């Protein structure tokens, strides 16, 4: 049986290696090599309640080293076998989140196991896991409650990361779907993105990173998830709705009453330069929405203002 | 190079001779009548290889001279490793000498009347520019009227080495027009460029991986991340064979935003085929006869600034100049050997006469650029001429790291080191050498001015390649190698490997690697006198504790450089009873889960490099026991037994670089912080705190007190809140650049100004993607006189500095 398994990992670090030396020239962050046994040890068969969030692709799991604990990201086999152009998604991700590694902001990647077929990724347990659909950690018990400078915080830390993906490095990188999925929180509430294994009209740009980072913007804020409809066929969007919150209603919904605690001197006028931003964020013209780089520097402005 | 084999030959007799564990037996009379009729060659072979060339009967003489030191030392290394009794020696370096007398007295008939450079200890850098100004605003005009067509195209066309390359990147790198156009491309293509990689050494620049696929795919991520902008795309040194991708490319690309491209080449007829509109092409011109001396005097001397204080040697000064005809490589490269003597009027006429009588022969231009070029090869000293011999393996315009030829350098015995200087900074004085002759131009630097990649100019590696294939130490397209390679994916070859093979190295062109196979990589343990075994970036197909079993053939062994070789777990069991083996290098391996116990035994090594291998257990237990070596990277030392610890580093005098992987708080035992305080060498710690999850990992690095004397330091991720109470220019006065990467630390402590009237002495300073700090700018400025670059890459909340945005892109922040 073990045979299967150095034929696993001679071509999976074969590949591997391939990728980031085309990526990296070669230099790289440490990577940890665990056997495989060490991985199905601390999340007892990846068959337990120990899974955090899933997705087509891939499954988080909490893992469970001696004193010491991490976030295994498994890949699933059948969905990926027979698509290759897939495949080398799979490696383009693994070798992503090994060079962003060292920005703040992005997830420590702490090692790989390769012994098994896709190989399985470790990360640091940020001990409150996925972001929901709307805002906050579930709980160890069941809810958060997200004060609202919790939440400027978190929300201009994004930005600083998607202008790190697009003009840190001499090429841009093109994180295709930003969405509260992807952001996890460390012990002082500092947002780490993850899983960019997509990275890639049937065209992507710069801009339309930007037209998903306003929605993620403004999801925080109302707290109202991005598939808003309340008994009216499933489905319309958020966006136009806060359009006519803003056009009608004047800046009365826009928060949630989860955060109607915040009574204190002004308060809301940031939250207004805030959510105008987030609109301005949204333009349908593409030559008339501000760039990455300029909307984290007004989110500092902004929270600088106090 | 003849005397550069007869150099090194004699100083393995003299460390030999001295050596002692033979006072008085057979083979040492018949030595030391050798090293003296050795020491009697070199008064006439300077000379020798100046004649090489309009004698092959000096030519054939001066080819056994040669191939016989290398039978010298054949037999001289297989008798220092013995310590028994073999008769089969001496009777044959008795012919071996015997029949140099043969090898001398036609020499000698035909003739008829050390290995130190002492102006190699300052580096100069010698990159200035001179006569271009208008002639760079003409062709900038050009590129602020990108608008005006469709597609703009820069041809530039002109001779060997006339100041093509300088003129593209003093306008590509210009701030006003890097303002102009958003992306911009610099790509090399020559004769061996295979159509893809162009493509992907443009796409490496623009943001994603070139799969193995259809060219449709290549050119839609090319068109989507040049979407309408305004680009820039500058290829250089473009050949007409094979020519036809560029219409392939030209038909792909958009047209209507701007941007506009530069093409570089030598031929006048394909600038037509170019079809750039001749009056947007672009000839530059031979220097002035006022310019030309000036370049002269700003290489030549280099210590008075450029002035000729002396005026006895002006007048041969511009004579020499003024035969080189303004063409400016030729006369760098003659003023990069004049910075070398620089006095005596006897020593200018000399070499003035020489080039006047070498140079008569051409009925060419090209000739003159190689025929100065081999004037600057011939009155090159000894043991140089080796090390630029080696680097005729490297392929067509590479990017060739430095570490990669200096542990090379030192493999083959092309380096000295004897008197307490190092054998790492010795071995790269011998490069900062090479950059004074301008034989070698420097590309990358750091912060600190030290140096990472490096290539040569394209007319000298002709030379270079045809002055190594006459002596047999390079082309691997044959069989008769004294130091071979393989470059890019070269086992359909499958190259017959012999008994003389003194090296192997591995050549890639940063990003790919060449994959190779289990067939001709147990060919390399056949071998009997390999030296350097420097295989990089590889595929193998096989574990290497399978491959490399036969390592117990192998005894002569100066170097193993496994860096980036994917099927290793374990070094081979069999490396027990290798011997030498000055360096072992395997940095960036990072599934190698034990480190094998046998580098406790061999007490010769100097080099011991293992940045970033982020599997290893730590290094067993008796590495205080080898008093020699100097470089010491990735430590990781151990928790209880495991390995070795902090206390084992304290023996160490020798060693000047150190770096370590401090991971966990148990690491450091508190009785032995003591420990870093006595290494009276120490030049550069690094610390490498990537994974750390104690706290007493802070409260046990701020206790570390690093030596008087430390020069460089630099921490790279570092967990703790505020500075280590270590920093402080009290404990520490004599540093001098200093870096502090990612991670959680937030403010510096009160000693860290350490505002007495005492200061800091730091002259370089990065402060790369930290998120939390808040240090203001004018408090460095008194706290720390003499600051000359910060380069600050990735932090906010630093808005104090001048830096144009400090907390989303980098800076330099030159001194005024
Ligand atoms: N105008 C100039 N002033 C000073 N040095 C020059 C000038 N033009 C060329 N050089 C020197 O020529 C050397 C290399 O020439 P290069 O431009 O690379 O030739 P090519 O363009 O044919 O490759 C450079 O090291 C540079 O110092």
């Amino acid at each position: 049986e073990k045979d299967k398994a150095k034929r696993w990992f001679l071509d999976n670090g074969s590949i591997f290696l391939r990728e980031l030396v085309a990526d990296c020239n070669g230099k790289s962050i440490p990577i940890r090599s665990f056997s495989p046994e060490q991985i199905l040890k601390a999340t007892n068969n990846f068959d337990s309640s120990c899974f955090v969030s899933q997705d087509v692709y891939y499954k988080w799991y909490r893992g469970e080293i001696e004193d010491r604990s991490y976030m295994i990201k498994r890949f699933s086999e059948d969905e990926i076998t027979g698509k290759r152009h897939r495949v080398k998604e799979v490696y383009n991700d693994i070798v992503l989140s090994a060079r962003m590694s060292n920005h703040s902001n992005f997830l420590q990647l702490l090692g790989c196991c390769l012994e098994f077929p896709f190989p399985v990724l470790v990360f640091e347990f940020a001990e409150h896991g996925a972001m929901n659909q709307r805002g906050g950690v579930i709980v160890n018990g069941e809810e958060s409650l997200l004060p609202w400078s919790v939440r400027l915080k978190i929300g201009k830390e994004i930005a600083n990361a998607v202008t790190y993906l697009h003009t840190a490095f001499p090429k841009i990188i093109i994180h295709r779907d930003v969405k509260p999925m992807h952001v996890f929180l460390d012990k002082n509430w500092t947002a780490k993105l993850s899983d960019l294994s997509f990275s890639i009209t049937c065209f992507v740009t710069e801009y339309t990173d930007v037209y998903s980072f306003g929605i993620c913007l403004l999801v925080i804020i109302t707290g109202k998830p991005a598939i808003m409809t309340i008994s009216d066929g499933d489905l319309q969007g958020i966006l136009s709705l806060v359009r006519e919150l803003c056009e009608n209603g004047k800046l009365d919904e826009v928060i949630d009453p989860r955060l109607m605690k915040d009574i204190t001197s002004g308060q809301r006028l940031q939250v207004e330069a805030c959510v105008v931003l987030a609109l301005r964020c949204c333009k349908e013209r593409d030559e008339d929405r501000p760039k990455m780089i300029q909307v984290a520097k007004e989110l500092k402005q902004i929270e600088a203002s106090l | 190079m003849v005397d550069a084999v007869v150099t090194v030959f004699l100083e393995k007799t003299l460390n030999i001779l001295e050596e002692k564990g033979r006072t008085v037996s057979d083979y040492r009379k018949q030595l030391e009548d050798l090293q003296s009729e050795l020491k009697y060659m070199q008064s006439f072979l300077k000379d020798a290889e100046r004649q090489k060339r309009t004698n092959e009967t000096l030519r054939t003489l001066v080819a056994d001279l040669r191939e016989l030191v290398y039978e010298a030392e054949d037999i001289l290394v297989d008798c220092q490793l013995a310590d028994g009794d073999d008769g089969n020696e001496q009777r044959s370096s008795n012919a071996w000498l015997s029949r140099l007398h043969p090898a001398r007295v036609p020499l000698q008939y035909k003739k008829s009347k050390n290995g130190t450079d002492r102006w190699s200890s300052p580096v100069y850098d010698h990159t200035q520019v001179v006569g271009l100004e208008g002639d760079k605003r003409k062709i900038k005009e050009w590129l602020f009227r990108s608008n005006d067509s469709q597609l703009l195209i820069m041809a530039f066309v002109g001779m060997g080495g006339l100041g093509k390359t300088t003129i593209a990147q003093e306008v590509f790198n210009d701030k006003e027009i890097e303002h102009r156009f958003e992306r911009r491309i610099w790509v090399s293509v020559s004769q061996t460029f295979t159509e893809e990689q162009i493509m992907r050494s443009i796409l490496r620049n623009l943001g994603d991986a070139s799969v193995g696929d259809d060219i449709g795919t290549l050119l839609r991520k090319i068109q989507q991340y040049l979407l309408g902008k305004r680009y820039l795309i500058v290829m250089d040194d473009v050949w007409d064979k094979n020519l036809s991708w560029w219409d392939k490319i030209y038909q792909g690309l958009p047209r209507g935003q701007g941007g506009s491209v530069i093409v570089t080449t030598r031929s006048e007829s394909v600038a037509k085929r170019v079809q750039a509109r001749d009056d947007k092409t672009h000839r530059p011109e031979l220097l002035s006869p006022d310019n030309s001396w000036l370049l002269f005097c700003n290489v030549a001397f280099a210590a008075n600034d450029g002035t000729c204080e002396r005026p006895e040697l002006e007048d041969v000064g511009k004579e020499i100049v003024t035969k080189c005809k303004g063409l400016p490589l030729t006369i760098k490269a003659v003023g990069g050997l004049l910075l070398c003597k620089d006095h005596v009027y006897h020593e200018w006429r000399r070499i003035a006469e020489h080039f006047q009588d070498e140079l008569r022969g051409n009925t060419s231009e090209t000739d003159n650029v190689m025929s100065s070029l081999q004037l600057s090869y011939d009155e090159l000293p000894s043991h140089l001429k080796s090390c630029i011999l080696t680097l005729s393996l490297y392929p067509e315009d590479c990017v060739i790291p430095k570490q990669q030829l200096v542990h090379g350098w030192i493999g083959e015995g092309f380096v000295m080191w004897r008197n307490g200087r190092s054998a790492t900074e010795s071995g790269e004085d011998c490069f900062s050498g090479l950059t004074n002759r301008c034989l070698i131009e420097v590309v990358d630097k750091t912060y600190s001015g030290t140096i990472i990649t490096c290539k040569i100019h394209d007319m000298v590696r002709d030379l270079v390649i045809d002055i190594a294939k006459k002596d047999s130490f390079s082309n691997p397209e044959g069989l008769n190698c004294r130091h071979l390679g393989i470059s890019g994916n070269f086992d359909e070859k499958q190259i017959k490997v012999n008994h003389k093979l003194r090296g192997v190295v591995s050549t890639t062109k940063t990003g790919e690697v060449n994959k190779l196979n289990s067939d001709l990589a147990k060919k390399f343990t056949d071998c009997k006198y390999l030296r350097v075994l420097d295989i990089s970036k590889s595929i193998f197909d096989a574990p290497l504790s399978e491959i490399l079993d036969e390592i117990a053939s192998l005894q002569h062994l100066a170097c193993l450089s496994l860096s980036n070789t994917h099927p290793l777990i374990q070094f081979p069991r069999s490396m027990e009873d290798l011997h030498n083996l000055q360096i072992l290098d395997a940095s960036y391996c990072q599934n190698l889960k034990q480190l094998q116990p046998c580098i406790v035994l061999f007490k010769k090594l100097l080099v011991l490099d293992m940045t970033n291998c982020g599997s290893l257990e730590c290094f067993p237990k008796g590495i205080g026991s080898l008093v020699k070596l100097e470089v010491l990277l990735g430590f990781k030392p151990a928790r209880s037994n495991n390995g070795c610890k902090l206390s084992e580093v304290k023996n160490l005098t020798n060693l000047r670089k150190l770096g370590l992987s401090l991971t966990r708080g148990d690491q450091i035992e508190e009785e032995e912080l003591d420990s870093l305080i006595n290494l009276s060498k120490l030049m550069s710690i690094s610390i490498n705190c990537y994974d750390s999850y104690g706290d007493d990992l802070i409260t046990k690095i701020d206790a570390l007190t690093p030596p008087h004397q430390l020069h460089e330091l630099s921490l790279q991720f570092y967990p703790g809140k505020s500075s280590p109470s270590w920093l402080s220019p009290h404990k520490l006065p004599m540093l001098r650049y200093m870096s502090i990467c990612s991670g959680n630390l937030v403010k510096m402590q009160e000693p860290f100004w350490g505002n007495e009237n005492t200061h800091w002495r730091i002259e370089g300073l990065m402060l790369s993607s930290l998120s939390d700090l808040d240090m203001d700018w004018e408090v460095l400025q008194q706290s720390m006189p003499y600051l000359r670059t910060v380069t600050a890459n990735w932090c906010p909340e630093l808005e104090s500095f001048a830096i144009e945005d400090v907390g989303f892109r980098g800076g330099v922040w030159m001194k005024t």
